């Protein structure tokens, strides 16, 4: 088992590397996340109204557009 | 780019672009910036 | 030695020891030693990928086959998965040994081939040599994805278009006209600034506040 | 009208003025050198950008040189044009 | 041991604690309390950062108009510009729900969007875009625009750039071309603009970069300009039928006089805004050839300083000695550049709510409010600036030798006057004020509205009528028919003029009662108050009984000790402190006033303002309680509406203030002995100790916790007023 | 030496050892002995550039191109000017990077790797003055060309044989006014 996690952890033993794994695996993570990621959660800001708004409803007083 | 005007930015730019501001590249900036003001002259 | 743009002042890290060396880092991705060599290996990992790939999608676009962005979605004799399954298995021993020969050597090789060099042609001409076409494969190849993607046909069937009209069957008259012009026209500008930097600054060499860079020294 | 007419009397009656007339005014006033004496005691390129690098020397028996005349011209067509415009719309207040 | 990121100061990389790193974030741009930093490196570092700072502002008005035109509705607003929404830019926030999403959804959007209170698409409009490709450009322009001060900012910090110091000491070609292109060659190209782009644009006529050089700006061009026929220009002006945009009633008139406003936008003309910017051009450019140059004409400034001595010395030595005085400081120049600007802000503020330049404009209420509160709490701020650099200037750069005799140092000889003068006018008018506020209550409370103090501004409404306002019959110059100040301009701006502020729908010179008296006198306390802490920290920033020495502590120093009875918030860095708080108050004062008397003129209900805000439960019910209605209901147990992101905010800024309020009140020894224990705490803790600081915790100190309590609370105040203003107002309208 | 002002001095940073000087620096902006190494170089390039250009405007309308020189952008070619703007870029970016490189060293002209060019032997200081003051010619020249048209205005040749056709009636003073005949 030492073995195995001594050597699972040789490419990022070092602190620039895992700085580096971590950037681009946050990165892609995020932008995957913005791209597929937040559509396969279903988060209402991808769905869109689905409705017509708030619009018309611009004041109580002026029911502006 | 698109048609019309080019450079207008995708559909997607907000989804990629507000995560990165907001996530990435303040993490980039505060490790940067931690590593600058807990290092030791020498 | 050439540089990347004429007259270009080379950074204090590309001093020339190594191959391909045209001075290009304006990023100063290369100014630790360790990753210096780890990105040489990974270059030419990435170019020699891109060499076969770029042989490859032009024997498959040469013949009747399907196109290269469409060729995954066949049906061979495999399942998707099983196929997955044994190219992670067997590529588990040949990248391990392969990071163990760059560990060892510093260089690639197959198994225990540290130099895979059966007919022994291995010269630092050679190594210039493959260095630069994996450059220019690695290039070749991203052409082909991205003219693959602003139209609907592969490498081959794209140059055939624009030998029928050069100048109207172009990048400029495409849908990523418009940016590649202005990118095109701010990497022609771009050396006048960077030799600004270098005659107001002379001998200087400069910092450009970087993470990777450690700017601070 | 005649706008011609109106801004040529205008620039001669204040280049008259100017060369005869308040020229050694001109002359007293624009000379302090008591104690406002140079701007500038340096030697770089930026400092002799504040220095009279050209002198513009005319062979006018009073010192009448290219700068007075664009100024005082310059004070004459304005008047003139005031006057030009004053009276395009037919017309003044009081 | 000795750390790095204060690259400036020595002392501070060699903190050991927390301290290092507030002070040099704190202390960055104190360029002149650098290590190893000489006059000329000063002056060129900040001729950088002024580069930066322009690259920065031009970057954002490119993103400004980036925002518009990609996710705004320009060219729909065009359309309909009275009924459509503005919109700023889209959300794109993975923490909203459905409804945020169905609720924030406004303007003619297919997502959630934020509504532009900003009114740049009125501006824009005016000006003569009417397409999201011409906002577009503008945004790639000015971007580029940023690029090029960027890499000039770069440019001359090089060895053979960098200017020397006597080049920013040269001040009579700097005013010369700063008044001469900056400001009157500035005008003549937004003349032309206006006169070639925006009149015609407005005329329904497109003139683009494709045809400006292909079509003309006037039917007969500039054969009237070259023979003096100048009223040509002034032939047919827009008509009052004229719809903005279209070429309904136009006109062919580009430099006219009309005065008052376009009566389907209830805006200024683009035609006497033409006239207006060539007359400032000409008068600039005349005044930009001044001062003395390398070309033997003009003017000395020390030459005017040192000759204006009067007779008798009233004045002293006069201005002796300040023109080395004003030249080789800069934070006596920066003290008159943020005294100018702030000064020049309230005019903005107070001139662009009554003479409203954009096309419907007055008629977005929202915008009104938020230009007029933006550009008054950013006045505030900048003059507050103003005083504290000039106390700044006082400490760090004032020679009392080199000003012996001058009105500079006349100033501080009667310091005391000028302090206790303005203290005798603060404490007058809040005594009044308060008291005749208190009186109305009193008598509001006791059912008896009759005996409230009512005193109506007569001295206003004099000038009101002299402007030709005929509500309260003074008829005395422009009200007065039969006057030669009438019978004078006539065929000029008085029509427009006379038409505008006679009626009583629109901001112009609105009508006033005892409720304005009241206000006004508030805002002439919170206005001598502020400059009575600010001037008096300015004075005293040299020396006070309690601290002759105090120049040789610096201008922010945390105290003198408990010694002497007791020194804190002796510093005049205090003394701006305490009066940011005055001056909070006094814009709060300002702007509250504004919003009410418009919120009452916008719902046609001038009466209740008249009514209520001659007592101070008027202006609580009436006006904050009455109108946070929509606001605080932005989101309750039921659901919510786009008004939501305002309660919130409301709730935030209410947050941050009373934030604020633990920096302000709890001080430094309270903290530093609860962090010594926390220090025990994580040292002793097993499986935590194990990691350690780098730097030594220790509390914020004294003048930097006075800084951070009052960000805080300046952070909340605005936030909160902003979240109110905006809310109570898209919530009506 | 003849100055461009009669009895003025030439001033002290200009002496007379450049090409085309004249004592001409009313404001001072050839003091710095390396921004005045600068200047002279931008001068012959701006008056090379400009050089071509009247030739180049002289000769389209010497022979018979379809539209104006100030229209000539707005014409079909074989390859459209999206297309033609980076193509230009680039080979000119290396003309003009191979010119600097080139200037840094042996601080003359040259158009790729020969400084000086000079393939023919016509160098002197008498053709160096040639050079920058037909150049100086050329660019006011120039200058009077986009003026001169700057409307839907006249060709240069052809408001040549205009101005000789009337020149008390076809002058600055008839087309600063009658602006709206020539629209
Ligand atoms: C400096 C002024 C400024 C400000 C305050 C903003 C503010 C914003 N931008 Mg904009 N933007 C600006 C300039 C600005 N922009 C400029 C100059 C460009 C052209 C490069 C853009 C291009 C742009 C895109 C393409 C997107 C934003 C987005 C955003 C939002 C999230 C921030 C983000 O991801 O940044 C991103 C910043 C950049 C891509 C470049 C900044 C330089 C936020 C409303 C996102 C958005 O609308 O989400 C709703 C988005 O997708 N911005
Ligand atoms: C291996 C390099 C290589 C080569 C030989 C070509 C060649 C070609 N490309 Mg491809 N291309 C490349 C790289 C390359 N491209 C890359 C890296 C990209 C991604 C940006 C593209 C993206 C792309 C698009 C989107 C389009 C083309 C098109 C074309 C054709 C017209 C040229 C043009 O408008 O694009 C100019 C190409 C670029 C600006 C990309 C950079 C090219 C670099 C600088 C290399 C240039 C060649 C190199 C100096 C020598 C090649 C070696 C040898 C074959 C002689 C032509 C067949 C167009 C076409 O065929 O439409 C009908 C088209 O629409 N290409
Ligand atoms: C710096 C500002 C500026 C600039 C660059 C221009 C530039 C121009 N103007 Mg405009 N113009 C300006 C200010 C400016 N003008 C102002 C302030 C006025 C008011 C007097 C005018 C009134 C004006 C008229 C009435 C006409 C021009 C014309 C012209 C053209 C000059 C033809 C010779 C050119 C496009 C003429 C033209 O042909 O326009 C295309 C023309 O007819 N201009
Ligand atoms: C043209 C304008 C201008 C210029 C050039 C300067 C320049 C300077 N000022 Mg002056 N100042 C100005 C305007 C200006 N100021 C204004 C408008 C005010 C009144 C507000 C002041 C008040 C003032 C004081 C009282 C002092 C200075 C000082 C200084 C010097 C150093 C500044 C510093 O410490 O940087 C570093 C500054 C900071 C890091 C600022 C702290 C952060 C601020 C408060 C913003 C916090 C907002 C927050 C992030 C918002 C979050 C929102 C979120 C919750 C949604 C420098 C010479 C100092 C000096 O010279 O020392 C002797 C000093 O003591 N200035
Ligand atoms: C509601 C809060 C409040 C009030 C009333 C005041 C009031 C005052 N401040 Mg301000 N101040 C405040 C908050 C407040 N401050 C805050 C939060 C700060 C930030 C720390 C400051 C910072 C500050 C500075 C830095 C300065 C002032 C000054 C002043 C005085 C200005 C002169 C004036 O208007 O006299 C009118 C006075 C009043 C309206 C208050 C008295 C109230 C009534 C009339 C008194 C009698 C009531 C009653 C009969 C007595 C009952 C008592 C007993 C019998 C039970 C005045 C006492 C300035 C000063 O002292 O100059 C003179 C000054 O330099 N203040
Ligand atoms: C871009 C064009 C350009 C440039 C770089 C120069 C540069 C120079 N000229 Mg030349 N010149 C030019 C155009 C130019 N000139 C033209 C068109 C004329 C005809 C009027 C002349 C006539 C002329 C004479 C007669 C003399 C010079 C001289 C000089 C030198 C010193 C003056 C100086 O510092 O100028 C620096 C100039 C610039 C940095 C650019 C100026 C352009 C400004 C920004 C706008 C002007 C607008 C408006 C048309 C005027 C310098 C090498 C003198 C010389 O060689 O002495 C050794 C000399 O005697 N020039
Ligand atoms: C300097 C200069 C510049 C920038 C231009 C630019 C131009 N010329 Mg002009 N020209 C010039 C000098 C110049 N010329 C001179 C000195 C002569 C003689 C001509 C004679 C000339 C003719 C007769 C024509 C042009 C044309 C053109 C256009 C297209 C050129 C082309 O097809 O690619 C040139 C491609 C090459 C491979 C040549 C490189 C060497 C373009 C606007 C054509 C046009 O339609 O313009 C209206 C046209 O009919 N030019
Ligand atoms: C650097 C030299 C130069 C100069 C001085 C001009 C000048 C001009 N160009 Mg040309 N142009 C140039 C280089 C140049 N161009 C280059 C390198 C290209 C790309 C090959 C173009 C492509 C181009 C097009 C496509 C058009 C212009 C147009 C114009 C005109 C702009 C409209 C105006 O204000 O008048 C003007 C005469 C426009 C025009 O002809 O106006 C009628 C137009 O449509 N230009
Ligand atoms: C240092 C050098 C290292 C080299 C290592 C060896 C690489 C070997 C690559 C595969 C070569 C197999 C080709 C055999 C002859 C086929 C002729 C033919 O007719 O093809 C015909 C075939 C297509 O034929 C199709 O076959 C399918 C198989 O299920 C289906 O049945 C289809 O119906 C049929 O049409 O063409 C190819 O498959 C060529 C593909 C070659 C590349 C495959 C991907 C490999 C990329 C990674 C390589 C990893 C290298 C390390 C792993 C190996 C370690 C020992
Ligand atoms: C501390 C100090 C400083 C600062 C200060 C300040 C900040 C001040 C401010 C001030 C101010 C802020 C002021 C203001 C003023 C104002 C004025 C002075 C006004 C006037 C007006 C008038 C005069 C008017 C007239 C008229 C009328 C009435 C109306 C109509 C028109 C006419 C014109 C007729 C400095 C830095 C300098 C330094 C020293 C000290
Ligand atoms: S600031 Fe604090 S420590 Fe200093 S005198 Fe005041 S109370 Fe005492």
């Amino acid at each position: 088992q030492a073995k195995f996690f001594t050597q699972a952890t040789d490419i990022i033993s070092r602190r620039e590397s895992l700085r580096a794994l971590v950037a681009l695996s946050g990165i892609a993570a995020i932008v995957t996340y913005g791209l597929k990621g937040a559509k396969d959660a279903d988060l209402p800001i991808t769905k869109g109204p689905q409705t017509t708004g708030e619009n018309g409803k611009g004041g109580s007083v002026r029911s502006r557009l | 780019a698109a048609q019309g005007y080019p450079f207008v930015p995708p559909s997607w730019a907000p989804s990629v672009f507000v995560p990165l501001t907001g996530l990435v590249l303040p993490a980039i900036a505060m490790a940067t910036l931690f590593v600058y003001i807990e290092k030791e002259a020498p | 030695r050439p540089m990347w743009y004429p007259g270009a002042t080379a950074p204090a890290h590309l001093d020339g020891s190594m191959l391909g060396d045209y001075g290009f880092d304006p990023l100063r991705l290369g100014v630790n030693k360790d990753n210096l060599k780890w990105f040489r290996e990974a270059e030419l990992t990435n170019g020699r990928w891109a060499m076969a790939a770029v042989v490859g999608i032009l024997f498959t676009d040469a013949v009747g086959l399907p196109k290269f962005w469409t060729a995954g979605a066949e049906k061979y004799a495999l399942d998707n998965q099983t196929l997955a399954l044994i190219e992670v298995a067997v590529f588990a021993v040949l990248e391990g040994k392969r990071y163990e020969i760059y560990k060892k050597t510093g260089e690639t090789g197959f198994l225990s081939f540290a130099p895979f060099d059966p007919m022994g042609m291995k010269s630092e001409e050679m190594k210039l040599k493959e260095l630069k076409n994996g450059r220019l494969a690695m290039l070749a190849f991203l052409g082909f994805c991205s003219q693959a993607a602003v139209y609907g046909k592969g490498p081959i069937e794209t140059l055939q278009l624009h030998l029928a009209d050069p100048g109207h069957n172009n990048i400029y008259t495409s849908s990523v006209g418009p940016e590649t012009a202005v990118t095109v026209a701010v990497l022609c500008v771009l050396p006048m600034i960077i030799e600004a930097t270098k005659t107001l600054n002379p001998g200087k060499e400069s910092v450009p506040y970087f993470p990777w860079n450690e700017p601070w020294n | 009208l005649d706008p011609q007419i109106v801004i040529s009397g205008s620039t001669a009656a204040f280049l008259a003025i100017g060369r005869f007339v308040f020229l050694g005014y001109q002359r007293r006033e624009a000379n302090f050198d008591s104690t406002v004496g140079p701007k500038t005691t340096g030697a770089t390129y930026f400092d002799d950008l504040q220095k009279n690098s050209t002198i513009f020397a005319t062979n006018d028996p009073a010192g009448f040189n290219i700068i007075d005349v664009a100024g005082w011209g310059a004070l004459g067509h304005a008047v003139g044009f005031a006057v030009l415009a004053i009276n395009s719309l037919q017309g003044a207040n009081l | 041991a000795t750390k790095l990121f204060p690259k400036f100061s020595q002392g501070l990389a060699q903190d050991p604690t927390t301290r290092r790193i507030w002070y040099g974030l704190a202390m960055a741009h104190d360029f002149e309390s650098h290590d190893g930093m000489t006059e000329e490196n000063l002056y060129q570092k900040i001729f950088a950062s002024h580069f930066g700072q322009l690259s920065i502002i031009f970057l954002w008005t490119s993103g400004n108009l980036f925002h518009v035109a990609w996710q705004g509705n320009f060219e729909q607003w065009v359309t309909d510009p009275v009924h459509i929404r503005p919109i700023a830019h889209a959300i794109w926030d993975p923490h909203f729900g459905q409804p945020a999403v169905e609720a924030f959804t406004r303007g003619g959007a297919s997502g959630p969007v934020n509504i532009s209170t900003s009114g740049v698409y009125q501006w824009w409009y005016t000006i003569g875009m009417r397409t999201n490709q011409d906002l577009y450009v503008g945004s790639v322009f000015l971007a580029l625009v940023s690029a090029i001060f960027l890499f000039a900012g770069w440019l001359h910090l090089q060895p053979n750039f960098q200017p020397s110091l006597s080049w920013f000491k040269d001040a009579e070609s700097r005013l010369n071309h700063h008044l001469s292109g900056l400001f009157g060659v500035s005008s003549l190209a937004w003349t032309g603009h206006l006169v070639h782009v925006a009149i015609p644009e407005s005329r329904g006529q497109h003139v683009g970069w494709d045809n400006f050089l292909s079509v003309l700006p006037h039917p007969q061009g500039l054969t009237p300009f070259f023979t003096g026929n100048w009223a040509a220009y002034a032939q047919s002006p827009d008509t009052a039928s004229h719809v903005f945009g279209t070429a309904q009633g136009s006109g062919q008139a580009i430099l006219t006089f009309l005065g008052g406003f376009h009566p389907q936008t209830q805006s200024l003309w683009l035609t006497d805004m033409a006239h207006h910017h060539l007359a400032i051009a000409v008068i600039f450019i005349v005044a930009g050839h001044m001062y003395r140059t390398n070309f033997g004409i003009g003017h000395r400034m020390q030459a005017i300083l040192e000759a204006h001595t009067p007779p008798s010395g009233s004045l002293g030595a006069g201005h002796k000695g300040l023109f080395d005085t004003v030249n080789n400081s800069l934070h006596f120049q920066l003290g008159l550049a943020l005294a100018s600007v702030g000064t020049i802000t309230s005019l903005v503020a107070q001139h662009m709510y009554s003479l409203p330049p954009y096309a419907f404009q007055a008629i977005d209420f929202t915008t009104q409010a938020a230009l007029y509160t933006h550009h008054q709490y950013i006045a505030g701020f900048i003059m507050c600036g103003a005083f504290a650099h000039g106390a700044i200037f006082f400490i760090r750069d004032y020679d009392p030798e080199q000003n012996k005799g001058n009105v500079l140092a006349r100033m501080l000889d009667h310091k005391e006057a000028l302090i206790s003068h303005l203290s005798w006018v603060s404490l007058f008018l809040g005594f009044h004020t308060l008291g005749l506020y208190v009186h109305n209550d009193v008598m509001q409370a006791f059912g008896t509205p009759e005996k409230q103090i009512l005193i109506e501004p007569v001295f206003a409404q004099w000038i009101q009528a002299a402007h030709g306002k005929a509500l309260y019959g003074f008829d005395f110059l422009l009200s007065s028919k039969t006057s030669a100040a009438f019978a004078n301009g006539q065929s000029l701006w008085l029509p427009g003029w006379l038409d505008a502020i006679n009626n009583n729908q629109n901001s112009l010179f609105l009508t006033i009662g005892p409720g304005d008296f009241l206000v006004h006198h508030a805002i002439a306390l919170g206005l001598h108050t502020t400059t009575l802490i600010l001037v008096k920290g300015a004075l005293d920033a040299r020396g006070s009984k309690l601290m002759p020495d105090k120049k040789d502590f610096g201008y922010s120093f945390p105290c003198d000790g408990p010694g002497r009875g007791g020194t804190c918030d002796i510093s005049a860095y205090d003394a701006f402190y305490l009066a940011v708080f005055w001056m909070l108050n006094t814009i709060g004062w300002v702007t509250f006033y504004w919003h009410w008397k418009h919120l009452t003129l916008w719902q046609g209900n001038v009466a209740q303002f008249d009514e209520s805000s001659t007592y101070l439960m008027g202006w609580l019910r009436d006006y904050l309680w009455l109108n946070s209605s929509q606001l605080i209901n932005g989101y309750n147990p039921f659901g919510m509406n786009s008004l939501s992101v305002w309660a919130w905010t409301f709730l935030f800024g209410h947050l941050i203030y009373a934030t604020g309020f633990m920096f302000l009140i709890s001080w430094r020894g309270y903290w530093q002995e609860l962090i010594e224990t926390l220090v025990w705490a994580h040292e002793k803790t097993p499986l935590a100790n194990l990691v350690y600081w780098k730097d030594k915790p220790v509390a914020l100190s004294i003048v930097q916790a006075r800084l951070v309590g009052l960000a805080h609370f300046s952070v909340g105040y605005i936030f909160t007023y902003a979240a109110f203003l905006i809310a109570s107002t898209s919530g009506r309208f | 030496r003849p100055t461009w002002l009669p009895g003025l001095n030439p001033p002290a940073h200009l002496k007379g050892a450049l090409a085309g000087d004249n004592g001409f620096d009313p404001l001072g902006l050839g003091q710095d002995e390396g921004r005045l190494k600068w200047y002279a170089e931008a001068e012959k390039t701006n008056g090379r550039w400009a050089m071509m250009a009247v030739a180049g405007i002289l000769g389209q309308e010497l022979l018979g191109v379809t539209p104006a020189w100030w229209e000539a952008g707005a014409k079909e070619y074989d390859i459209p000017a999206q297309a033609l703007t980076p193509i230009e870029f680039i080979v000119m970016g290396f003309l003009e990077i191979k010119r600097y490189q080139g200037f840094k060293q042996t601080g003359t002209s040259g158009f790729i790797n020969s400084f000086p060019f000079d393939p023919a032997g016509m160098n002197s200081p008498s053709m160096a003055t040639k050079e920058v003051k037909n150049g100086r010619l050329a660019m006011v020249a120039f200058i009077g060309f986009c003026v001169q048209a700057l409307a839907t205005r006249t060709q240069p040749i052809e408001g040549l044989t205009a101005h000789l056709a009337d020149p008390f009636g076809k002058n600055i003073t008839y087309y600063l006014t009658h602006l709206p005949e020539t629209l």
